[PDB]
């Protein structure tokens, strides 16, 4: 079909304008709650770690596609492999909190600790980016004019303080997974493949046997 | 509703499985990819 | 006396993927309202479909400019979600995190030349087992189209899905059937006084386009 | 699309007492929304107002398009930005704002010019790969391409991780500007499109009221 | 044969806070009645909101004695649960076992002075986001009361909750916009005869104060 | 009605989980706070 | 408190045969449709009597050829499915993998002679419990059938099930009373000009043939 | 329906448990043992 192009309403043409017949599609692999259901791994710190989702490497599948979206929601499961008991503080805690007991503190059985935690944050949603600073004793913000080159007085910026899930703290903690729960995600952002050198980007493929 | 398969019900409630929402008072993307116009512009001969 | 329980070997470890949900700790918490934000997506075949991305060409560049000479042929590549003409789509940028594809993708082409310049192309569909046609006479016998410019300045072609299997790969490794699935030809038929000037294509997912199996292969 | 050497796609945009129209419109791209979510909730506790006199058309300069600019150049505009009229001084008079853009972008050449720009309006824009331009359509846009228009229209709301922003440290959106295929002049194109803005604030809305320096 | 179970890997380790009961070892017994007694309380903000405590002002006193010079500013603190002045508070001590907080605080300002003293005072919410006002004049542009003395001896004013989130930390850190809230501005604006005179100060939780997310924090 | 959060009932009586109450014959702060004047004392203008 | 469980000795190791499933780890996923595929069995017996396949005589040839002399036994083989005779049937590479059978087992005989050959056989079965018939004549005494050549080249006949116990086994050890079934005597009558002739013969399952009890022992 | 003998229900939802089957639009050596001629071609004296 001709349409105008510099309009941006969405032209889906099928199969029919030549003849052939669009089929039934059954996309329950790309709904937003069930990919992101999974468990990845983190690389922890010896002992405290915040639980902060913007850990999980971008070029994993949660990493990925965590990063499509600008705004989030979720609650989350942790499991953790650690020494002693593991304390989870909530978003706001002071870190010294990390400490007693009284606060959710999980004691060890082999071997890991699977939980179950709310989201926490003061914020109705989360984001994966956020144009801005949340340190008020500073000087404003610039509007900033001009073309790419203006973005790189930003790369010193950390996502806000209240951007977590709380943390957890033990006495050696080995290993680290995330899992998001009930992830509801708003405003698509770039997903990258690997860029070629080749006309096709190969990879052996798993076949069988010899 | 995401990757969960249980078919019988949680032991806990869900006031401690999961953070409760609030109301005050798919959607964008599946309304902007059903309003997608499918059609053709010309007049079809044959 | 109290009820007796095997308790079954090969069952009970962690799964990173499994259908159970941890016990909860920390009860009764209430979210902040966050009914009727904007731009939620549910599906990500949502929004491929109702946000088509750029090709990329040689150079490094989202268009073909047309040619003025003999050479026919504004592009050739590899009907793969694994292209390098693909690589910067947000289709190919969703495809590596799943095995398997069927469906329609669809190809976008608008003409950026001014008022006096005039062009008319041909895009074709070459199918795999003998190589991909030359010339648009060749590539006639192929399902193709043909529309020139005009007021409107898009043009919008269903690559069809046609493989012996019911889904093929999304990944490639060696020319195999499972995943590659023949060309896609573009060429020019004529041209008047567009010299120069840039044809820009982007493609988007049909309405039966499909990913399925998951998977997390190391790659951004 | 309607008729000979110039056209009838013509739109007349209303914000406050100032209006805006072109005869080469292709129409507006309501971007994530149709309307803005709610306005009253518990952070502002009943006591933010709605200011209808800042919601009107202001202008500034984006830059000039030229025959050297390659694919992936920009200009970005992070928003709200210097306003020297009563929006801007709304964000020296209240802590706590929020509002959404009518945003109408504009790139006068002539017929016989070719090239094309993609304008865009991108939330919480820290960076962007050159790699991610390939995607710039992800997000609410329009194109303008001289053969057909040289006005784009995006409309968008008011995004946030919260409900009312402080715009002294905080920018949610960003206009850009990007050029998809380089100006072509030929014999009888303008040698050069300069690109200018005009954008309303919609809906604006404060709570929190400062001191003066009195 | 017997009922086959998962005993599944992850779950099962005491967790200090868990919705679960211990099997009990010693039944049957019966308490002694406590029916009707005086005094219980369910609810923390019940006794939050009925029963204001007072603030603390330099010199480790509960008020403010009316000045006389051309200094007009009698307090000005920290809108902040973590403040000094609310140190001594009970709302304070509330405060620091929760992470979050939301709503209304109410200030109560008693004049205690003599009959023939007579005094005109203002109370202002200063929002962040630039300094404080030093002048019940530049104060005059905030949300502010202004009340004088008679023989009703106590004004009580709502300060609100304004932020950008929906709800606020009680800790503070370094000045950051989830921990300070602003200031809030005691002013006299005159005073006839009340020359050394005491407004005690005392506060209490408004009607939709809210603490949320326990949490225990060493501190008292 | 703590902190407990699980959907089936406990295996164990009443009369052995917990001692049992008995009669003869919120509550004050909770009435404490309702009874809170809210209002103004003066006459309000505008 | 929760529920209490006694974990059971002798319960619970994985059985590689058990009535039981694991557990599930990848969700969600739909099959390419397969349905009215060709050629589908259920059930083993049923294409062991749809089937009939061939018998091995002297040499690794599927027929006996009609002898011209006093010697009137065309073959004569053990009853057993570990016979030679059987060896290349698709009954016997079944009934390996189980350890007793019962029924009828029917054998098929086709001559193979041209039109002015030909030839009258008989095929008896002889139980177990004396030696088995030398001629024709002591074999007549036996449950036996005799047909001759003409339109129809094939005749079929139902060795039937005869034995002390409801079951015989398929293995065989040394001649016993649950592993040797007697014989299968085939004669020949007397043939007219027929010197050199093929019959060639072919068994498959009856219609009340039954394998029982899976096994698994080395084998094929 | 294979080797399974539980008599309770899968504690996984049927989509977790296998794959799902989809439709277009025994059997064939049933149907063919059943169709064999069991008679006899002959007459039969006696």
């Amino acid at each position: 079909t001709t349409s105008a192009g510099e309009s941006a309403d969405p032209v889906t043409t099928t199969v029919e304008n030549y003849g052939g017949e669009t089929q039934i599609q059954r996309r329950q692999h790309t709904d937003v709650s069930f990919i992101m259901d999974r468990f990845v791994k983190v690389t922890p710190q010896n002992q405290i770690n915040i639980l902060d989702l913007m850990q999980v490497p971008s070029h994993t599948l949660v990493g990925g596609l965590l990063r499509a979206s600008t705004y989030y929601f979720s609650d989350l499961e942790i499991a953790v492999k650690h020494e002693g008991d593991l304390t989870w503080v909530p978003n706001g805690a002071p870190e010294k909190a990390l400490d007693n007991t009284t606060n959710p503190t999980a004691y060890h059985k082999a071997p890991l600790t699977r939980l179950a935690l709310p989201y926490t944050a003061p914020h109705r949603v989360l984001a994966t980016v956020y144009n801005g600073e949340c340190r008020y004793s500073r000087n404003a913000v610039p509007n900033l004019r001009g073309d790419l080159q203006v973005l790189a007085q930003k790369v010193a910026r950390t996502l806000p303080t209240s951007f977590n899930y709380g943390a957890i703290k033990a006495t050696r903690v080995t290993e680290l997974l995330y899992r998001m729960k009930r992830a509801e995600t708003y405003c698509p952002r770039p997903l990258l493949a690997i860029h070629p050198t080749e006309a096709r980007h190969k990879q052996k493929i798993v076949a069988p046997v010899k | 509703s995401g990757n969960t398969g249980s078919i019988i019900n949680n032991y806990y409630m869900q006031q401690y499985q999961n953070s409760m929402d609030t109301q005050l008072g798919n959607d964008w993307f599946s309304k902007l990819a059903s309003s997608a116009f499918s059609g053709l512009f010309g007049a079809l001969l044959a | 006396g109290i009820f007796p329980v095997a308790c079954s070997d090969g069952y009970g470890g962690l799964v990173t993927t499994d259908p159970k949900t941890a016990d909860p700790v920390y009860g009764k918490v209430f979210n902040p309202p966050r009914n009727q934000l904007p731009g939620r997506f549910t599906n990500l075949l949502d929004v491929a479909e109702a946000c088509p991305t750029f090709l990329r060409f040689e150079g490094g560049v989202p268009y073909v400019t047309t040619k003025t000479d003999s050479d026919r042929v504004l592009a050739q590549f590899d009907m793969s979600l694994a292209a390098k003409h693909m690589s910067n789509t947000f289709l190919a940028g969703l495809a590596q995190y799943y095995t398997q594809y069927s469906g329609t993708i669809n190809l976008h082409f608008m003409f950026t030349g001014p008022t006096d310049a005039k062009a008319r192309y041909m895009v074709a569909y070459a199918p795999p087992g003998m190589e991909p046609p030359k010339t648009p006479e060749a590539a006639a016998h192929c399902i193709h189209a043909e529309w020139d410019t005009g007021l409107n300045s898009k043009f919008t072609f269903s690559i069809p899905y046609l493989s012996a299997a019911d889904y093929t790969y999304t990944a490639s490794d060696v020319a195999e059937t499972t995943n590659v699935q023949g060309w896609v030809c573009l060429f020019q038929i004529t041209h008047g006084k567009a010299d120069g000037d840039a044809l820009v294509v982007l493609a988007s997912a049909g309405k039966d386009f499909e990913l399925r199996l998951p998977v997390d292969a190391r790659a951004e | 699309e309607e008729t000979t050497l110039l056209e009838d796609r013509i739109l007349t945009t209303r914000n406050g007492h100032t209006t805006s129209t072109t005869q080469s419109s292709v129409g507006v791209t309501y971007g994530y929304a149709t309307a803005e979510d709610f306005v009253s909730g518990p952070n502002t506790s009943g006591l933010e107002t709605r200011v209808v006199q800042a919601e009107r058309f202001f202008k500034t300069h984006l830059f000039d398009w030229v025959t050297s600019d390659s694919f992936g150049r920009c200009h970005l505009l992070e928003l709200p930005t210097d306003h020297k009229g009563v929006y801007g001084s709304l964000t020296d008079s209240y802590a706590y704002m929020r509002n959404g853009w009518d945003v109408e972008v504009t790139a006068v050449g002539n017929q016989f010019n070719g090239g094309c720009l993609l304008v865009a309006m991108v939330p919480e824009l820290c960076s962007i790969q050159k790699r991610e331009l390939y995607q710039l359509t992800l997000f609410p846009h329009q194109f303008i391409n001289p053969r057909t228009n040289m006005t784009a229209h995006i409309t968008v709301p008011f995004v946030g991780v919260n409900r009312y922003d402080q715009y002294k440290v905080h920018k949610p959106w960003t206009l850009v500007v990007m050029v998809v295929a380089p100006l072509t002049v030929n014999t009888e194109g303008a040698p050069q499109i300069k690109v200018y803005a005009n954008i309303a604030p919609t809906n604006v809305h404060v709570a929190g009221e400062f001191p003066s320096k009195e």
